[PDB]
């Protein structure tokens, strides 16, 4: 992807995180677990649903072919009719396929971007208080309990407290 | 090891694949097919209303009353009309239907006729009205179109015909009539007595004077003679006037246009499916929530939009890592 | 207390909105509307050239010279033609105009006619030329088309007509003539004497032989008879030759095609707006520098491109989100 | 948008910077103020203006409907004519609406990208000499006077001089 | 002095430029032109099959046998047909060709006729069969179309003609005939004796009866008279029957339709180019692997797709720094 | 571009790097050299070649004009025919020109993105073991020989060995 997070520095996705699209895998003395990020996953569903519907709705006034009959001595207008109809059908087939292709790429890049943004949201919060592994992982210098993990996920983490 | 938190994304067992510009067959966690690819292979009622299935009859055969088309003497209201590519029962007596395609176009906006008598058989006291042909069999015997009358001479005489019909109905009226093209001068006098004939027809807008054409012609349905049929829409309160001294295939029945709306003439070899649908194609009906389909371009009803595509799948989820 | 520098972006009080694929009603600092949505509701001159407003007359009524259309006997140069959907003054004497739509197509490429007398009404010595009808009233008296002549028998005789006109002008000439279809045989002889008639017309390209159609027809404008009109374009130095022994509606005036260019026949109910525009539609004129408009698909002049959109707005500035 | 700066780490826009689209707020001992970054703003103005002209100029060969008249027995071609003209009007209405939509999205992402790029341009200059706060601001370890602030905006900030 | 690794990208000597929405004339390291802009200015064989170059003759002139078109009496199979914009040799005797455009349309699906005799000159025992016109010169003397015959009265009589031809061939047959419209009544009797005349033509589908039109007309090619030509397709096993008592321009030769396929009638002033191509336009042939071209919209063969673009260039490489 | 690498922090391209689209310039005691990165260059070639083929294949069923003739009294249908044919040619000319412009923009952004991703791959691999000058280069603390430069490109680079 264009943002280098999905199939980038994060080597692969998690089978164990069947919770949401983007999330965390925390570890401390109390244990370890998977938790999805609510703001970013919800943002992703809304943007993607809006995309699907916009694509359907832009095609709403597509061309509709009508059966027309012509006699043995109206071959020129018969052929004109056939080419005009096939013409619009071809134009709208192209519009449909191309839109799907272009937006599919933007969708996958959109996901990649959200993971990247989520990585930065954590990094800019922790700063000097945690080591950056490059794996998609941050190693805490100090102890981060379950309530501390809540502060990272919620975005309520307090820097001057640990620095 | 001290405490840690990692950022990551969803992976599942999905093998669903989408395409992009730079890449084909990309595995995603979630995808959405938006293309309907199946139909029921039947001709169905459209939203509770049965189509008119003309079977082996053409529109011409139906309206003129080809005796082989008696099933369709008084059809109920229809949602759409189905006609075969090559209906066997058409103009039983050989010839043609003037502006036939333009008539069929009008039909596309009509859902129901009510057939009425406009000139009774009893009207013809000075002419023979029982003209038949072996080109138009009924029960294997010589007969004729039901809705028009073949007038011939009586007592070696064909006096000038004058008939009027005033449309006192509130609906537009489809009126049909024809001219007979005989084989030679001898046949002309044998049937109509008068050697030089005409049919004049007038309304408020129509001004027509037809003259028969003798030509030496190949046999079609056993007959070298020809009939050429004409039509007009007679407005409420207008009147149609016929005058002729021979070769006149006169109206008997005409059609009140009692229901107009969305309809079509569908070309199909299929017949009635004893079935109901919201969207019909000439090759089968569609029951779908997809925004697109690729069944056939000619549909009627509430339908997905047609595309020529074999495949349309949108990515919804993300790239599914191995 | 320690010094610092921040990176940021512009915000303002804008409530302008634009749409994208993934979201709608996005508030932006600046936006550019590119859709013209207004018009003046008038029919105006095009680039200083006045249109031809036909009022209650049709093109047929104008060209043949329906007495109700005397306003349009010798019209000046026009930029476009305006015609109502159902003009009251058309073929006063009922009938039809052969290849009428093809004639109207030709008009779309014409800007001016010079109408000329080609066969004087007074030049008919062996025929009556004063035929009138109550179907074409003028000042409450039976009249007739101004540009063609109703010929009938004189002294119970209708001798064969042979008339020629050679186009000695340098412009193409639009020539009009017609045939009268009577009610019955008695009326035929009463008007034209000869029971069996024809009109033959020939040019370098035209080879026409018309025969009247007697039929019993409904009254239209009080008359059951019909007149069928025909036309041709006579090239410079070519000649038109008429022959007839009855039912001939002869040309009197014909039209020199003097200015050819871009024109159109617009369908509209509006009248003249004492106004000038670069872009005209059937419902109003456009004075805009927008690239698009949604007024009406049929326009003439220098115009924005027509689209069916209710809204087209480009984002130019950025996502407007002021700190609170 | 996709680049996570606009409504990202820099939480909101400045109404106080009436100067350009992207820029700086500084505060030192001499005082404080906003200043637009001249090149990136002029860069963006150029790209957006060109985009607008390209959209307009690409449509210039659009379809133009012509009034055509048909008689009572020319209904098939009348319908053909109508469906053809409506056909092109729908095609071009789609092209216009869709282009505007896709390009509105690119325009907003373009701005988001430009801010991100501007933030990085400063970040790579300052390095060890300033603390990255994460809100779009950098806190200086040394004193940075007006001429020092100007060199940061310039891209002429001298690293070895203060470290 | 200390070690360092840098990240960077490719630059080269390219001055290739591409366009984007936001930027024009962007210099890139690599680009791919996809628009063919050149043609050979020649009319060539299409995939080894020579075209039919009608030179100064029209399709009318060719088929009817305008004496100036003898070059084309029995042409071999063609890949496409070339006609000039205003061919000088058309209807030498002035008049018109009925449904000419519909005939030319059929030609667009035909690659070869085989011309055959359907009514020999030896058939005409009671009529003169050598009528000519100075409007149809050949070698500076009056002549006539080669494929149809001008019949006139013999011994001051024109007895009624009855002629039939049964299509015993396996191929459809293009049949041509005409009517002569005289200058006046004296001319009518002078050529045909009978003052009131007709031509009736019948097949299984054709029902025609023509009557000549006397009118006073301008001289075209020296003559005020006119000939109007008609045509039908005669199916295998069908027969055509002519009957006439004057003004009949009778068939002599007709055309078996022996090869059907892709063809076209191109308008061009160009002459034959003694070359071969796989893609031809009216202004020159195209030899290209480009997906698009801008030469001319009307092409035949395996061709790139036509666009109106003056330039189409895709970026492949990256932005090239000076 | 959108990713701020090509003509961003990396001021220019290298004439000396003939081997690929993206790579490295190193400087050690053994001698300075140019080495292109194998995967990212190959990935880009596959992506760009496919983009080209997709564009060609989508235009595969464009409109094809056919010569039709009309007589002196078929002017309306002649005009109708002409406008219909011109109409589709304009539509497909538009489609071809627009797709190319849009995909040209995406291709340049793609390269720009690929450059950034390669820079970050080096950045996250090095971390503390190297300095960041900000011009797309990394100053080593320890004298890195040819064997050190090799491990970076492969991804073999052992961080614990050098820290
Ligand atoms: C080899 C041979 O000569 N055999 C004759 C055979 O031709 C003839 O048959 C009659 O031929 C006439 C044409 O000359 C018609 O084809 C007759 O058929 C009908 C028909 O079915 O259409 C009979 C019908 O009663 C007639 N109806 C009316 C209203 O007139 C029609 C009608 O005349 C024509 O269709 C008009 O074109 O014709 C057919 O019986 C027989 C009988 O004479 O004798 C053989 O030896
Ligand atoms: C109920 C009844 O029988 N009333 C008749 C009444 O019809 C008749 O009026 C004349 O009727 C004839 C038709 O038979 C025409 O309609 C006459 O109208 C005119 C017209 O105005 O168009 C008169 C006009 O002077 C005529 N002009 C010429 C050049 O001939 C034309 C023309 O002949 C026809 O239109 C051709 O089709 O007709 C109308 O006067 C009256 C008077 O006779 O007597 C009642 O008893
Ligand atoms: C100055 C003057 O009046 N001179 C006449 C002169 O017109 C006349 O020439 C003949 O005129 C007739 C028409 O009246 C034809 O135009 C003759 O031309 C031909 C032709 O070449 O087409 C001669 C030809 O042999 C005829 N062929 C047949 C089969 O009949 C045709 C044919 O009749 C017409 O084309 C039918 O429309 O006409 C032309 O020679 C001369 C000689 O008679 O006498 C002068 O006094
Ligand atoms: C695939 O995953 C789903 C859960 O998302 C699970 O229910 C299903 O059993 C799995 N299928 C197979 C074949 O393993
Ligand atoms: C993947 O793409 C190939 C060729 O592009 C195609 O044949 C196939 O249908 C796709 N899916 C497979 C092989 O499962
Ligand atoms: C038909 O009858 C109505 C009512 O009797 C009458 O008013 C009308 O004039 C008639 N129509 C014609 C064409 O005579
Ligand atoms: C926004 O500010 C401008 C002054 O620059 C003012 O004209 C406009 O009314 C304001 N909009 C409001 C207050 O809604
Ligand atoms: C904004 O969009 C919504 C639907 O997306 C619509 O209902 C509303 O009218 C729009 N405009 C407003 C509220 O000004
Ligand atoms: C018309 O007149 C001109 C000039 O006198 C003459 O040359 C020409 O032949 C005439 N045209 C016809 C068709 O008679
Ligand atoms: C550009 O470089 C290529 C090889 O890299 C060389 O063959 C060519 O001559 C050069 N072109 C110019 C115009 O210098
Ligand atoms: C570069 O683009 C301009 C338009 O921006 C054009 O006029 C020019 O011809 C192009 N190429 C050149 C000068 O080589
Ligand atoms: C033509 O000839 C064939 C075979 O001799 C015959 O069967 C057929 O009926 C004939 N066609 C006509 C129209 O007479």
């Amino acid at each position: 992807g264009l943002f280098g997070a999905i199939a980038g520095f994060i080597e692969g996705g998690w089978q164990g995180m069947v919770d949401g699209w983007y999330g965390y895998h925390h570890s401390n003395e109390q244990g370890s677990g998977y938790a999805a990020d609510k703001e970013s996953t919800q943002k992703a569903i809304d943007g993607v649903t809006n995309k699907v519907n916009s694509i359907i709705d832009k095609m709403n006034t597509q061309f509709e072919a009508v059966g027309r009959e012509f006699n043995n001595l109206e071959r020129r207008i018969e052929n004109l009719n056939k080419k005009m109809e096939d013409g619009f059908l071809d134009v709208w087939t192209y519009n449909a396929e191309l839109l799907v292709l272009m937006e599919n790429e933007r969708t996958l890049d959109f996901h990649d971007s959200n993971v990247k943004n989520l990585y930065d949201k954590v990094r800019l919060q922790l700063r000097d208080n945690a080591k950056e592994l490059g794996n998609g992982c941050f190693e805490f210098y100090h102890r981060c309990d379950n309530e501390c993990m809540e502060s990272v996920r919620n975005g309520t983490y307090d820097y001057p407290q640990y620095s | 090891d001290p405490d840690q938190i990692c950022i990551g994304y969803h992976a599942n067992n999905s093998t669903e694949q989408v395409d992009t510009i730079m890449e084909k067959n990309v595995t995603v966690t979630h995808a959405q097919d938006i293309l309907e690819k199946t139909h029921n292979g039947k001709l169905c009622d459209l939203d509770g209303v049965k189509p008119l299935i003309l079977r082996d009859c053409s529109v011409a055969g139906w309206l003129l009353g080809n005796p082989m088309c008696d099933e369709f003497l008084n059809v109920p209201e229809w949602s759409y009309i189905v006609e075969k590519i090559n209906p066997a029962n058409d103009l039983c007596y050989p010839g043609n239907f003037n502006d036939y395609e333009e008539l069929k176009h009008l039909l596309s906006r009509i859902n129901h006729f009510e057939k009425i008598q406009i000139i009774p058989k009893s009207s013809w006291s000075d002419h023979e009205a029982s003209g038949v042909s072996s080109a138009c069999p009924y029960q294997g015997r010589s007969s004729f179109f039901r809705n028009v009358v073949w007038l011939t001479k009586k007592d070696n005489a064909y006096p000038t015909i004058k008939r009027s019909y005033n449309n006192t109905n509130q609906e537009d009226l489809l009126v049909l009539w024809g001219i007979h093209h005989p084989n030679d001068a001898a046949e002309q006098t044998r049937l109509y007595q008068n050697p030089t004939t005409y049919i004049s027809v007038g309304t408020s807008t129509l001004n027509q004077r037809l003259v028969p054409k003798i030509a030496t012609r190949s046999k079609v349905n056993g007959q070298s003679g020809r009939m050429e049929f004409f039509w007009t829409i007679l407005k409420p309160n207008d009147a149609i006037n016929f005058e002729s001294n021979g070769n006149f295939i006169a109206p008997e029945n005409a059609y009140k246009i009692v229901k107009k709306g969305d309809s079509t003439i569908m070309k199909s070899e299929l017949e009635y499916g004893n079935c109901n649908t919201k969207c019909q194609t000439p090759i089968g009906a569609i029951n779908s929530s997809m925004p697109f389909h690729n069944i056939h371009p000619l549909t009627i009803g509430e339908c997905p939009k047609y595309v020529k595509s074999s495949r349309l799948v949108l990515a919804t989820g993300l790239r599914n890592s191995p």
